[PDB]
């Protein structure tokens, strides 16, 4: 698994990115799912 | 034309070509930057 994260980031490293893949921290408890991943549909102003 | 008989914008034979010409290439090279791709700019064809 620890292989299999390595080549995530390197994969994703060439799309245009700058750090590594944050970590979901489900140890400390929670209310609700992350909202970075609940929404469907979100709504960029870079296009508006 | 200043006289309003549709002329080219394109310099050519005043002192300002390479400016113009630079301004050029970087709108079409920020053109493709805001389009998602940010790693490499557009290549130099060396002839000499």
């Amino acid at each position: 698994h620890r292989l299999l994260t390595v080549q995530a980031e390197n994969a994703l490293r060439a799309k245009g990115f700058q750090d590594g893949l944050p970590y979901w921290d489900w140890t400390l408890p929670m209310t609700a799912l992350p909202e970075i991943v609940a929404g469907e549909t979100y709504v960029n102003p870079e296009t508006n | 034309k200043d006289d309003g008989k549709r002329v080219a914008c394109c310099v050519h034979g005043m002192a300002t070509f390479p400016q113009w010409h630079r301004l050029y290439v970087v709108q079409l090279e920020q053109k493709l930057g805001k389009k998602g791709l940010a790693d490499i700019g557009v290549p130099y064809w060396d002839w000499t």
